């Protein structure tokens, strides 16, 4: 599993190369941290109109103006 | 069918914001700082009542309130709006990134002779709630009633009578 | 409209190149020859091996126009599910090259 | 061909099939066919004998041309639709395109003319498939698009299929061009009752299934590939003399054997919905199938009997074939007729 | 006359299946099929399915129709055609396609101006730029969903590209 | 119906009949099969873009990829009948009438 | 490099899609003035 | 005003179709301790014309041909192809500016091997249709490497935009987080164009004359031309002010010979392969590195949080 390992890395660099790359690109989006991220900003990209809600008395969540203190905020995002 | 109520053309006449894309797009976050509310309860009177012939009114308050928006860029900052917008327009792309140093005299010339504030990235893609006192529509399709549903069955489930009664089987 | 202009100017440039490079060399009145290689007379053997990787090419071709959309996927919301599909496809473009290999289909053109 | 490439083979087979079975819309529809295809076409080039691959090709060309039509049918659903549910059909063109793209995939007249000479040319396990498992996702189609389908279309191709299958079987000494006008009658049969009850047509296609897995398990087990190959049975394999024979009384159609489950069932539903004169003639079309059949029984169980010297080395030998499930489907393709109201579990 | 532009490309492609259903010869009727797949993705082009239309190019014309003149050209044993000097030998082919694209601009007659005129659809049947769609192909963002939404269609897709590779080294074997 | 649609469908049933009378060789039936496989990519993707249905955009391209996988199988066929005959004629194709 | 290049592209993005946002209002209103005006100048050329 | 657009691209490409051939037979010369052209005229600068003129008014063969049609539309063809897969290249705004143009490049040199195939048909010989097989079993094989190497570099840019390609690479060449995929696009561009150590055609198109081989010659080159600016583009972009776009454009001019010279100083330093050798080369050498390298540049933005703009 070792002297396998140097004969095949002898014999036929290229697969070696491959599967390497190959089990490096399965395994490492899962062990890494920034992958959340990419997922976050992909969901925090503005496609389409953030259409408004009619408000009926009682939302704390949601703001009256885009400069108010409450909503989703991207500071992550500027500073990282 | 009914005869479609198209709006005289009277009803359609207002003061037109008459400038390029790439001077609105030099002046398109300041004015979803300060243009929030008129265009806000436009678009929602716009994806409720699915209809533009009966948001009509509110459209032309968004075409109220973009024009002041100008004019208090005309009155005091008008030559750094027209310096910024002018690198603008010249990208074939129209990008913000090629024209900061534009954008820091027009921010700063407006922070001081207005005070508004540029929103920070993540803020003009927010959902907003909007108080309004127009009503909420009841059937914005407008749509007849739905077909009665067949009745479901119920009861207790009794065994065949005399089995499957199938010529000569008693079973 | 600019395209079609364009590809029209091209394809007008390379029959005008093709017509003057016929039409050119025959104002010349130079002979009328005679008396017409590795074969005289042979017909042509199939070969099953220039056939195979013919076929090789339009199924991998095939595995590349379902990978082809990846640079827009990278857009998307369900980026787990987009990653796994990205790579289960190419995954199962490299089992068929796997089959391709241990099934002898690269040989005496590998 | 490696056995684990047939068991891959065999299971995309089964997936095509299962993936027309259980899929809502018509893009699957058509993946599951061209799957299918796909995969089964190993299946008849398991000898590697030219005729195999002519087989192959004739069968690549009608069930192409088959995907085709159906695929503008279903191109022809999105127009007057604009949606893909596989239900009822939303133009009488694209339901009469759909109907005929399936009766060439089932090989029913008038695109009949491939089913002879396909299951000619494959051995008897692939033209088992082709003759059993291949109907099944075609009649799912044609189950779940019965609200579309012309009376008229499906009638005229029924009948046209039944005197067809009926009149082939004459001047047939291959026991598997035998099977393909069988076939070809019953899918007559099936389609007839279509549109009046679709659980007899079921109910007549797992019988239809299991009386021709028992005559092709009845003739893998004796290797006979013709009429005068299957007349030495009675010298090699006695208990095998009379089983293929009972099989193909029960496949004329005649009571009290369970192949006349069906077929009567089928009248049982036609003569409800006021149709007398249909029924009559189909199943006079039916007889004449036990005309010829007959004459084949009369070929093995009697007359032309005698053997050669070199049966007598094989009587030294058993057979060492599996014989898989042939006491069962034996078994039920006969003696079923008591438990014919078990078919209330098709609905 | 720029206006059915579309229309006009349809009825060429039309034209370019009689081409070769008429079927002259198989290396002709890639030619045709070639020509036709050119025109029928130009239809395609024109309703902004710009990648749709670079698959008609790189998967069916330069992909799978490269696999059909090359296994035709592995067959059909050739034969020698007409070859004097160059009043036959481009002439005869310059004066054929004139002729050709005169077929071309003769069928729009008076046969054919009463089905143009009655149901015109230039004016109203291109629509595909009705209002906007925002900075995203709603055709590129529709491919692209492949791999989010269509989790069960790559499955049996690359599954029966699998099975293709598998069924085609099992039959072109001979053993 | 409309009038692109009916042209594109006249292809099909031109091509439909041409692989319907087949005059010499195989490769002729292939050729109308793949033309009558281009229509139904043209026609789809005309209906898929005209009524802005998003998630049908891949439906051609499966269209394509399938059906295309499956002409590299009549491919395949038609190359082993070249390889018994050394043509690809469909009268050499006439050995299971009996 | 492409890390921290791909990210200032992407807050690049967010801040071209924001303005298209606060200008879309102004659009849409004229787009429903536009479509207005024009099906009623269609409504009285038919009429005449 | 477009149209001088277009003819002020197709005129310059052939005249630097013309000089290639100068610039190659003098790099030639020197690498091969000799000297180049340099009698016809100054230092050479008369032998594109010179030869042009002679292959122009040289005897056609009276070719034998098997079609007519073939014939005349394999260098018709062949120019088309050459010319059109310049319109989308941004220098550093290209004529034709396409949201597609690598797509629509990956297409039209798809389609480029008909010419191949029609003129090996169009020809009476078996050898010559031998040939034009074997050229464009080599062809369509590395197309596949150029596809899925094109699809993997894109991965990092967002789009198939090549306008978009010089704002990737801005910070950046994309020759350091690329370089496998620049050197197996490198010697797939080089397997491409059947150029050395690839040309196994000097080891199909004899059958025309010395004019339309001229064509199918200047084709080629630029085929070579192009893809030698296409991977400048693609892997060494470089800066771009837009307002002097001559920086840009003298800056990937200077690349782009650079790149061209590196062709005719791989042709004069090896010798050929054998043909499975290079099959060899590609599908058991070039796919399955290629095949990883396209899954870590897909599975490597996900994990950095590197995702490319759309737009
Ligand atoms: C439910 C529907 C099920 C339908 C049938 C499923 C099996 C058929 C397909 C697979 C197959 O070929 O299996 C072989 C098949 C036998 O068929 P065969 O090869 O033709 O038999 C030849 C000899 O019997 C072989 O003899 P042997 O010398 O090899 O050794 C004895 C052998 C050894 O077997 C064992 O050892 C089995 C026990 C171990 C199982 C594995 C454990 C791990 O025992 C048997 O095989 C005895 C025969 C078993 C009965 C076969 C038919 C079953 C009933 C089918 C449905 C009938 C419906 C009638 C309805 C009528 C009214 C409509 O089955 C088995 O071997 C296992 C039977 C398991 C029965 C389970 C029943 C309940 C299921 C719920
Ligand atoms: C405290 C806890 C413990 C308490 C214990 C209590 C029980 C103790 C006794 C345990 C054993 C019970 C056995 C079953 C009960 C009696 C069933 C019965 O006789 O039904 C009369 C049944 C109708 O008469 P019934 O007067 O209306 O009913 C009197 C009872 O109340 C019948 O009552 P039902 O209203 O329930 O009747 C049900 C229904 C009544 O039937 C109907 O509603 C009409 C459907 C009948 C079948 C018609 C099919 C016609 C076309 C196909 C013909 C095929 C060829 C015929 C056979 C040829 C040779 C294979 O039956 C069916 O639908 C099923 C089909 C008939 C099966 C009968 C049971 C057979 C079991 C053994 C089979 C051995 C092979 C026999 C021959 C195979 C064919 C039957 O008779 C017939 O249909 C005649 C056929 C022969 C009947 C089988 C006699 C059973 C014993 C046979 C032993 C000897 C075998 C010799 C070797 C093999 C043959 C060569
Ligand atoms: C831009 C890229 C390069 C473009 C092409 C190069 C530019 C110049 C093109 C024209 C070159 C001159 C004409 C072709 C060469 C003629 C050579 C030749 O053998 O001529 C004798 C031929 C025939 O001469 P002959 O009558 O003695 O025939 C010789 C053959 N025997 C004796 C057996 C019968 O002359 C011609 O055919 C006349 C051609 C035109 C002459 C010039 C007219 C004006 C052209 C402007
Ligand atoms: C072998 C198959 C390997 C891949 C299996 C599916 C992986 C996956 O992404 O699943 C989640 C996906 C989708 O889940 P999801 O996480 O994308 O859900 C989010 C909701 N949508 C899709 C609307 C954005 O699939 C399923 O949940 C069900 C489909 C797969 C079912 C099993 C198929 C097996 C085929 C064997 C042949
Ligand atoms: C002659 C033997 C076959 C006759 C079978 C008819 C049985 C029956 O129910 O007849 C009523 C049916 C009539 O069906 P019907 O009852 O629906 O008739 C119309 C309804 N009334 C009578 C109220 C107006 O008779 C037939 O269909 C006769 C034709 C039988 C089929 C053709 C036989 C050809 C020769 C063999
Ligand atoms: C874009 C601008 C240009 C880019 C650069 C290109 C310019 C330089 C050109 C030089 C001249 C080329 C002449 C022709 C070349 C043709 C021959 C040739 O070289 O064939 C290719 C050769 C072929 O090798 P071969 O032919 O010797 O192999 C023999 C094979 N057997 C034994 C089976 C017979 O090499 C390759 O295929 C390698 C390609 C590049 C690989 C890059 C791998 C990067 C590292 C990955 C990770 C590895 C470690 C493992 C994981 C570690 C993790 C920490
Ligand atoms: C799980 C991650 C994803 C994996 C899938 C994606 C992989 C991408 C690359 C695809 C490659 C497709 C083709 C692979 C075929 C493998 C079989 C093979 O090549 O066997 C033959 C070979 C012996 O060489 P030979 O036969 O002589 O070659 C002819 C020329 N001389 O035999 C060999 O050379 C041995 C080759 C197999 C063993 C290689 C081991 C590499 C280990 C690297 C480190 C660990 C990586 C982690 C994952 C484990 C991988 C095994
Ligand atoms: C609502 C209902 C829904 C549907 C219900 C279920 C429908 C089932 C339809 C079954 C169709 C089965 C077709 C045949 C099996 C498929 C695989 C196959 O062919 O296996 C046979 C196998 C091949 O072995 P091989 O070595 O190739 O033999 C040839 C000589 N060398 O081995 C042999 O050849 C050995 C010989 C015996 C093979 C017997 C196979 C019988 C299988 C069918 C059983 C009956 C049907 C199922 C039960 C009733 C349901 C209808
Ligand atoms: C043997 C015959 C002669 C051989 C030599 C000549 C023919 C072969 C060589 C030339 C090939 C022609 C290719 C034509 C289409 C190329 C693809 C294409 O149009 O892509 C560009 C573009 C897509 O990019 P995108 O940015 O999305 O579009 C603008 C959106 N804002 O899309 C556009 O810009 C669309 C522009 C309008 C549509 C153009 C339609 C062209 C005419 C129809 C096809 C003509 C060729 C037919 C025969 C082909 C034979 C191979």
């Amino acid at each position: 599993v070792a002297a396998f390992l140097k004969n095949v890395w002898a014999k036929e660099p290229v697969l070696v190369a491959s599967f390497a790359i190959a089990g490096l690109a399965v395994i490492l989006p899962t062990l890494s941290p920034y992958t959340k991220y990419s997922l976050m900003i992909n969901r925090a990209t503005p496609y389409n109109y953030p259409v408004p809600l009619r408000d009926d008395g009682n939302m704390p969540d949601v703001p009256s103006h885009p400069q108010d203190p409450q909503g989703p905020s991207l500071e992550w995002l500027k500073r990282l | 069918p009914g005869i479609v109520e198209l709006p005289s053309l009277e009803d359609l006449k207002v003061q037109e914001v008459k400038v390029s894309s790439s001077v609105l797009k030099a002046a398109a976050h300041h004015y979803g700082a300060q243009c929030d509310k008129p265009n806000k309860e436009f678009m929602l009177c716009r994806w409720e009542e699915k209809d533009p012939r009966r948001c009509l009114e509110e459209g032309k308050l968004v075409n109220q309130c973009a024009l002041e928006f100008f004019r208090q860029i005309k009155r005091h900052c008008a030559e750094p709006f027209t310096e910024y917008w002018t690198c603008i327009d010249y990208s074939g792309l129209q990008l913000f990134r090629r024209c900061r140093k534009e954008q820091a005299q027009f921010d700063k010339c407006v922070l001081d002779k207005l005070g508004w504030v540029r929103p920070d990235l993540g803020e003009l893609s927010k959902v907003t709630k909007v108080k309004t006192d127009r009503p909420l529509p009841e059937n914005p399709y407008h749509s007849r009633a739905r077909p009665e549903p067949n009745p479901e069955v119920e009861g207790d489930l009794k065994p065949a009578r005399h089995g499957s009664r199938l010529f000569f089987w008693t079973m | 409209m600019n395209l079609m202009i364009t590809l029209l100017t091209n394809f007008t440039l390379a029959t005008l190149l093709v017509t003057i490079a016929f039409w050119l060399p025959q104002l010349n009145v130079y002979s009328e020859k005679t008396s017409p290689d590795p074969m005289g007379s042979a017909r042509l053997p199939f070969s099953m091996k220039f056939f195979l990787v013919a076929i090789t090419f339009l199924l991998f071709d095939l595995e590349i126009a379902l990978l082809l959309p990846l640079p827009w996927a990278s857009q998307t919301t369900n980026l787990n599910t987009m990653l796994t599909m990205a790579l289960l496809l190419i995954f199962l473009l490299a089992v068929s090259l796997a089959y391709e290999w241990t099934q002898k289909g690269l040989e005496w053109t590998e | 061909m490696n056995p684990i490439i047939l068991i891959i083979i065999l299971m995309t087979v089964m997936l095509g099939t299962i993936i027309v079975m259980i899929s809502t819309h018509w893009l699957l529809i058509w993946i599951g066919f061209e799957m299918n295809m796909l995969a089964i076409i190993p299946i008849m080039m398991k000898k590697h004998n030219p005729r195999a691959t002519e087989a192959s090709t004739k069968y690549f060309l009608t069930q192409s041309t088959a995907s085709m039509l159906l695929m503008m049918a279903i191109i022809i659903n999105l127009m007057f639709s604009g949606q893909w549910t596989v239900m009822k059909l939303f133009n009488p063109m694209a339901s009469m395109l759909m109907t005929m793209a399936l009766a060439m995939k089932l090989g029913m007249a008038p695109f009949h003319f491939w089913v002879p000479e396909v299951t000619q040319g494959i051995p008897l396990s692939s033209g088992l498939i082709l003759l059993t498992w291949q109907k099944l996702a075609p009649m799912s189609v044609l189950y779940q698009i019965l609200p579309s389908i012309n009376l008229d279309l499906i009638l005229t191709l029924s009948i046209l299929s039944i005197t067809i299958g009926g009149w082939g079987g004459l001047n047939q000494t291959q026991l598997r061009k035998i099977m393909a006008y069988s076939s070809i009658a019953h899918m007559g049969w099936m389609t007839a009752v279509l549109l009046y009850n679709p659980t007899m047509t079921l109910l007549n296609l797992i019988i239809y299934i299991i009386m021709t897995s028992t005559m092709f398990t009845l003739f893998m087990a004796n290797s006979t590939t013709t009429t005068l190959s299957l007349s030495h049975t009675w010298n090699k394999a006695p208990i095998m003399t009379i089983l293929v024979l009972i099989t193909l009384l029960s496949m004329g159609g005649l009571p009290p054997l369970s192949g006349f489950m069906p077929k009567w069932m089928i009248i049982q539903e036609m003569t409800k919905n006021d149709s007398i004169i249909l029924p009559t003639l189909m199943a006079i079309t039916a007889l004449l199938n036990l005309y010829f059949y007959m004459r084949l029984t009369y070929s093995t169980a009697l007359t032309m009997f005698p053997s050669t010297n070199n049966m007598k080395m094989k009587w030294q030998f058993p057979t060492t074939k599996r014989m898989t499930l042939l006491p069962t489907m034996t078994v039920l393709s006969t003696m079923l007729l008591p438990l014919t109201p078990i078919l209330s579990i098709l609905e | 006359m720029m206006t059915y532009i579309v229309f006009i490309l349809s009825i060429i492609f039309v034209m370019g299946f009689v081409g070769f259903s008429s079927k002259p010869s198989p290396i002709y009727g890639g030619l045709g099929l070639i020509v036709s797949g050119g025109v029928g993705c130009g239809i395609v082009l024109n309703f902004g399915g710009s990648f749709l239309g670079l698959m008609v190019f790189l998967i069916y014309l330069g992909g799978m129709m490269v696999v059909f003149g090359y296994t035709t050209a592995m067959a059909t044993e050739q034969y020698p055609e007409v070859w004097v000097s160059n009043k036959v030998v481009l002439g005869t082919f310059i004066t054929g396609l004139l002729m050709e694209f005169l077929m071309v601009y003769y069928v729009l007659k008076d046969k054919e101006v009463e089905i143009v005129f009655k149901f015109n659809g230039m004016g109203d049947w291109v629509i595909y730029d009705t209002g906007d769609s925002g900075f995203f192909s709603e055709e590129a963002m529709g491919i692209a969903a492949l791999y989010s939404y269509g989790t069960w269609l790559v499955i049996v897709t690359g599954w029966s590209l699998l099975i293709g590779v598998v069924v085609i080294m099992e039959i072109t074997r001979g053993n | 119906m409309s009038l692109v649609y009916m042209n594109i469908m006249m292809a099909f049933t031109v091509s439909l009949t041409g692989l319907l009378m087949y005059r010499s060789h195989l490769m002729s039936s292939l050729l109308c099969l793949e033309g009558m496989m281009l229509s139904l990519f043209i026609l789809a993707t005309l209906m898929i873009l005209n009524s802005h249905f998003t998630l049908a955009s891949m439906m051609p391209i499966i269209l394509l990829v399938f059906a295309a996988c499956e002409a590299a199988l009549g491919l395949s066929l038609l190359v082993m009948v070249s390889n018994t005959y050394g043509t690809d004629y469909v009268q050499n194709l006439n050995l299971l009438q009996c | 490099s492409m890390m921290r290049w791909n990210r200032e592209r992407r807050r690049l993005q967010i801040e071209d899609f924001e303005a298209r946002i606060a200008l879309m209002p102004l659009l849409q209103a004229e787009k429903d003035r536009r479509v207005l005006q024009m099906l009623r100048e269609n409504l009285e050329e038919e009429a005449t | 005003m477009f149209m001088i657009n277009v003819l002020t691209l197709i005129i310059p490409i052939l005249l630097a179709v013309a000089f290639l051939t100068l610039v190659e037979r003098k790099v030639l010369g020197y690498m091969q301790f000799r000297k180049g052209p340099n009698v016809v005229g100054p230092y050479g600068l008369l032998q594109p014309i010179a030869d042009a003129i002679k292959l122009f008014i040289k005897e056609p063969l009276r070719p034998a041909t098997s079609s007519i049609s073939m014939f005349i539309l394999a260098p018709i063809l062949a120019l088309t192809l050459a010319l059109t897969m310049w319109i989308p290249l941004p220098m550093p705004y290209p004529l034709i500016n396409m949201n597609l143009g690598v797509l629509f490049m990956l297409a039209m040199s798809s389609l480029a091997v008909y010419s191949i195939l029609w003129s090996g048909w169009a020809s009476n010989s078996k050898y010559a249709l031998i040939g034009a097989l074997r050229a464009v079993a080599q062809t369509i094989s590395y197309e596949v490497t150029l596809a899925i190497i094109l699809l993997s570099v894109l991965l990092m840019n967002g789009s198939f935009t090549l306008s978009t390609l010089i704002i990737t690479q801005e910070q950046v060449w994309l020759i350091f987080p690329a370089w496998p995929l620049a050197m197996m696009w490198f010697i797939s561009t080089l397997a491409e164009t059947n150029r050395a150590p690839f040309d196994l055609t000097e080891g199909f198109n004899v059958e025309y004359a010395a004019g339309p081989f001229a064509l199918f010659f200047m084709a080629e080159y630029a085929n070579i031309i192009m893809m030698n600016i296409f991977t400048t583009t693609l892997f060494l972009g470089a800066f771009h002010n837009p307002y002097m776009p001559e920086l840009y454009t003298i800056n990937f001019t200077i690349k782009s010979l650079l790149l061209s010279i590196t062709f005719l100083w791989i042709r004069a330093s090896y010798p050929r392969f054998r043909y499975d050798q290079l099959m060899h080369l590609l599908w058991k050498n070039f796919l399955p590195l290629t095949l990883a390298l396209c899954m870590w540049h897909v599975s490597l933005p996900i994990l950095l949080s590197s995702i490319p703009p759309q737009t």
